[PDB]
RNA sequence: GGUGAAAUUCUUGGAUUUAUUGAAGACUAACUACUGCGAAAGCAUUUGCCAAGGACGUUUUCAUUAAUCAAGAACGAAAGUUAGGGGAUCGAAGAUGAUCAGAUACCGUCGUAGUCUUAACCAUAAACUAUGCCGACUAGGGAUCGGGUGGUGUUUUUUUAAUGACCCACUCGGCACCUUACGAGAAAUCAAAGUCUUUGGGUUCUGGGGGGAGUAUGGUCGCAAGGCUGAAACUUAAAGGAAUUG
RNA sequence: AAUCCUGGAUGGAACGACGAA
RNA sequence: UUCCUCGUGGCCCAAUGGUCACGGCGUCUGGCUCGAACCAGAAGAUUCCAGGUUCAAGUCCUGGCGGGGAAGCCA
């Protein structure tokens, strides 16, 4: 029967959405029945940070930012330990955490 | 088995004998 | 024939499969202001000293 | 990895850097630090003539760098050698470009992209293609969360935009344009021709490149060079 | 003061790359590797390959003339990842600790506009 | 290099890597969302031309011209076919390296046809909202796309105007959504799957236990691949749907 | 009275079972 | 019939004149687990038959046994 009544999915009113490809897996999935996070980051981590700024010229400077956007299959989304899996009742919560 | 497996073998026999039936037609 | 010292400030977890190691966070004795993560095979306390043949590696935090 | 190698050689020392040389780089004048590093070639012997395997090399470098302020920290301006008198060598401006975290970092969702691109030449008989990027934002009273044009404004806005740079690359020869560029007085432009239209945050302008060149013409070049 | 470098880390998984330059790109010095630091085949990505190759091309920058080092941090881009390795900042930080100078570091990993296509197929890479 | 790990493969003839250019062809990122248009299939760089279309507004016009529709006709993803072109990537076949008890499978490296285009065929799909179209009525709530109305509302212009972008109230039309069941339903669930034993608004199509069988034969279309149409013999007591606890 | 900050992953092999109830 | 070649553990196969002879599968035993697969391990040979050379023949030489291949043409 329905699992969901989105059925997986964000298209209502398309037909088609031309899809993408997961980066993990290389699968060719629909860019709404896909997973989109960002994966906004310091370069180099949280560590390493004060010895690049002791060995850093050019004072006060950045520490600019990686963003990334993250698309991946519904497969390799719940091994990696994402979206994981959820009872029939909070299927239905759309909110992030 | 599965459906579609089991078209491509239809579809293969049904081309076997088309042909050992022009064999005389 | 170099050493390192560090002291232990914070015991974090076990780690490894078998649970057979600990991730703590040091400080080093010499040249301090300057703290680590590292694995440690046996049983472990806070403010214990450690012997590292070499400084300049930290492992995978489990976060 | 190490000892893994089949073979090196199919059909079966001199360390080089004595035989390699300094030289230290100029920018032009319109830039308020001319010093900008160090580069190296080997030593000029009589089948090379290093001058002109370092004629043509080019080197990106931060505005920020240039002019000593980081409110041009992203910004890098490619420079492109052209001449060289005795160790001191000379270059001119070859384009700019951003920086990809500055740029994904004007990149959010929930706004619409603007983009332009022209293909305009100089006084100075350059072609140059300037881009140009722009951001819708979300007023001050705003209650919905997008904040989306209806994509005959962004027609108008890029037309507008367009026109902007064919006006004032026309007239700037290409120095006049670097310094119509480092004090951005075409985003200003931009916004005063556009607010009537839509609000535009984020009006920076983009990265410029050169298609082709005019002549050599030294005596343009050693005016930078004061 | 500075005499100035560029340290391009090329990071990927199953591999690590450090190696510098003028700030040309034209003329380079000191390339090395994970694999030239490690026998295996599966420790090349690692970062302690990728440290021990940014302590080699300190001392050979630092036997050269050259002092400080502006930072270009890479993946495989394209098509493939663009989420740079493990070993990227581990050389990263190792070449800071060394000795050099750092100075505007920049992600340049080459990226797409919509280019040709991944490998795998459609049902992807199995396993 | 690639991998879970390796190996095939490339490398002192300088591979991988760096910088500078050039060419080719494909694609159109991030913006890109419970958003738009389209009869559907489907459609995402810019600009120009060409013709079209929906909604909105209208104290304009005809005046029942309409709804659904065997026959019959147009478009119809991808794959595929013919002929030219182009042929960078990926890559049914195939070849190889491994894995394996075997592996002509999964993984890796190559790689033809195809992938793109033009002219012409095909006429299918989980072509799915698995929900025919037209029409009326029936509960609350907010958000949103497009148009329109009103407001001494906010901001920008030239303090000021008219605009434009926002706010509030309302409205027509659309993609949808949330909550409840008065109701319906076998239930899962449904504002339509309701107004159906208190059984009739109008119309088209399809189905009648499961197999055999979308098979055989005969027609018809098609270059073919195949499509549309479509049995019987024989066989069987259960197949099946939705939920329940294990 | 001094005082700038952070969150984060994968990782091989594992065939089969008379029906009756 | 002639010429050439072959014969080795239950099967396929290898051998420098120089150890009662190498490998793979099969078989037997044990283990993991009921069986496979896997891990450890064993045993099994008159190298087709009869003679000869040599200190020694699986091997080197003559004869037979059986198997295979090539040739058997001009008329
Ligand atoms: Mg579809
Ligand atoms: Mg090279
Ligand atoms: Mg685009
Ligand atoms: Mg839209
Ligand atoms: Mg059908
Ligand atoms: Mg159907
Ligand atoms: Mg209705
Ligand atoms: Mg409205
Ligand atoms: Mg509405
Ligand atoms: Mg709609
Ligand atoms: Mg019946
Ligand atoms: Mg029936
Ligand atoms: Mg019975
Ligand atoms: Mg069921
Ligand atoms: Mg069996
Ligand atoms: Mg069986
Ligand atoms: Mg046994």
């Amino acid at each position: 029967p329905k699992k969901r009544a989105s059925n997986g999915r964000n298209k209502k009113g398309r037909g088609h959405v031309k899809p993408v490809r997961c980066v993990n897996c290389s699968k060719s999935i629909p860019k709404d029945k896909a997973i989109k996070r960002m994966a906004i980051r310091n370069i180099v981590e949280a560590a390493a940070v004060r010895d690049l700024s002791e060995a850093s010229v050019y004072p006060e400077y950045a520490l600019p930012k990686t963003y990334n956007k993250l698309h991946y299959c519904v497969s390799c989304a719940i091994h990696a330990r994402i979206v994981r899996v959820r009872s029939r009742e909070d299927r239905k919560n759309r909110a992030p955490p | 088995m599965r459906a579609k497996w089991r078209k491509k073998r239809t579809r293969r026999l049904k081309r076997k004998r088309r042909k050992v039936r022009a064999r005389s037609k | 024939t170099p050493v390192t010292l560090a002291k232990v400030i914070k015991v974090l977890g076990r780690t490894g499969s078998r649970g057979g190691v600990t991730q703590v966070r040091v400080e080093f004795l010499e040249d301090t202001s300057r703290t680590i993560v590292r694995n440690v095979k046996g049983p472990v306390r806070e403010n214990d000293i450690l012997v590292l043949m070499e400084s300049e590696r930290e492992a995978r935090r489990l976060r | 990895a190490v000892g893994k190698n089949k073979r090196l050689s199919k059909g079966k020392v001199v360390d080089p850097f004595t035989r390699k040389e300094w030289f230290d780089i100029k920018a032009p004048s319109t830039f308020e630090n001319r010093n900008v590093g160090k580069t190296l070639v080997n030593k000029s012997t009589g089948l090379k003539s290093a001058s002109d395997a370092l004629k043509g090399r080019v080197v990106e470098v931060c505005l920020a760098d240039l002019q000593g302020s980081e409110d041009h920290s992203f910004r890098k301006i490619k420079l492109r050698v052209d001449e060289v008198q005795g160790k001191n060598l000379l270059t001119n401006f070859h384009g700019m470009d951003f920086t990809t975290d500055k740029l994904r970092s004007m990149v959010r969702k929930w706004q619409t992209l603007i983009e332009a691109n022209v293909t305009v030449k100089t006084s100075d008989d350059y072609v140059l293609r300037i881009f140009a990027i722009a951001f819708t934002r979300k007023q001050a009273n705003q209650v919905k969360r997008h904040s989306y044009a209806q994509s005959s404004h962004i027609r108008a806005i890029r037309k507008v935009i367009s026109e902007i740079l064919t006006k004032e690359v026309q007239g700037s020869t290409l120095a006049q344009l670097t310094s119509k560029l480092i004090p951005e007085v075409i985003n200003k432009e931009i916004e005063n021709a556009t607010k009537d239209i839509f609000p535009l945050q984020n009006i920076h302008v983009r990265k410029v490149k050169l298609l082709k060149q005019p002549k050599f013409d030294v005596g343009a070049l050693m005016a930078l060079h004061g | 003061s500075q005499v100035f470098g560029v340290a391009r880390i090329y990071a990927s998984f199953n591999d690590t790359f450090v190696h510098v330059t003028d700030l040309s790109g034209k003329e380079t010095i000191a390339r090395v590797t994970g694999g030239m630091k490690v026998k295996a085949d599966r420790d090349e990505s690692s970062p302690y390959a990728a440290m021990l190759a940014a302590q080699d091309v300190a001392a050979k920058c630092k036997e050269v003339g050259i002092t400080a080092v502006h930072v270009k941090i890479r993946a495989t881009g394209g098509t493939r990842t663009k989420t740079p390795g493990p070993g990227g900042q581990a050389a990263l930080r190792a070449l800071a600790r060394s000795g050099l100078r750092i100075g505007r570091i920049e992600d340049v990993t080459p990226v797409p506009s919509d280019s040709t296509r991944k490998k795998g197929g459609r049902r992807g890479r199995r396993l």
